[PDB]
Formats: C-alpha cells, sequence, structure tokens
C-alpha cells in the first residue's frame, strides 16, 4: 500500500509498505532515502503516536494516510 | 497559564506530543506555528 510521509515544514515524501510492516521497518526506509536516522523519526499520525514495535495495521493506518514524520533534535 | 499555551495544543492535535520542545520552538520564533516546526526540524538554529 501507498502511504504519506509529510514532514514539519512541508515535505512530503512517498513510502511503499505493506499492512504488516513494522513501523521500525517504516522508519528504516525512510532513513534509506532520506538520511534522517529512526532516533529523530517521532512518527506521530495526527497526534497518535506509533510505536516502532507495532504494525501499520495495529493503527489502522489504510492506505494513502499521511503520516507525520517529526524530527525531534535536541535543541532550541 | 502561558502565552504559547493555546499554540501548543494546535501543535499537539496536528502531530506533536512533547509540548516541551513546541514552547521552546514557539519560544525560539517569538511567537510563529510555522516556524517553529523549522526549529525543531533542524534541531535549533542552524
Amino acid at each position: 500500500m501507498q502511504i504519506f510521509v509529510k514532514t514539519l515544514t512541508g515535505k512530503t515524501i512517498t513510502l511503499e509498505v505493506e499492512p504488516s510492516d513494522t513501523i521500525e521497518n517504516v522508519k528504516a526506509k525512510i532513513q534509506d532515502k532520506e538520511g534522517i536516522p529512526p532516533d529523530q523519526q517521532r512518527l506521530i499520525f495526527a497526534g497518535k503516536q506509533l510505536e516502532d514495535g507495532r504494525t501499520l495495521s495495529d493503527y489502522n493506518i489504510q492506505k494513502e494516510s499521511t503520516l507525520h514524520l517529526v524530527l525531534r533534535l535536541r535543541g532550541g | 497559564g502561558s502565552q504559547w499555551q493555546p499554540q501548543l495544543q494546535q501543535l499537539r492535535d496536528m502531530g506533536i506530543q512533547d509540548d516541551e520542545l513546541s514552547l521552546r520552538a514557539l519560544q525560539a520564533t517569538g511567537g510563529d506555528i510555522q516556524a517553529a516546526l523549522e526549529l525543531i526540524f533542524a534541531g535549533g538554529a542552524p
């Protein structure tokens, strides 16, 4: 299924994953194309925190869902 | 209360959990939501 990962700035990336894909694997895929380590990938679905050990189907994440890739760095 | 209290909630609902980082970003920007988004995204002032 196709999902949309939209960052805070506005940058949206397309990701190809399956319903059985773990959130952790999702971050690993994002890192490979964006270069952003999972450590800073605080994936939040409109307020719903996505646990790495959970799957996309766990949070009822359907196709064309917009996930928010929040880069939580240590600064500010 | 806080001057950016309602702002934090707006961010939280959009896709934020840590209100601390939100406050820090709002504080650094002087009171701007979109600019604060870049603040956290960059991890401070690049």
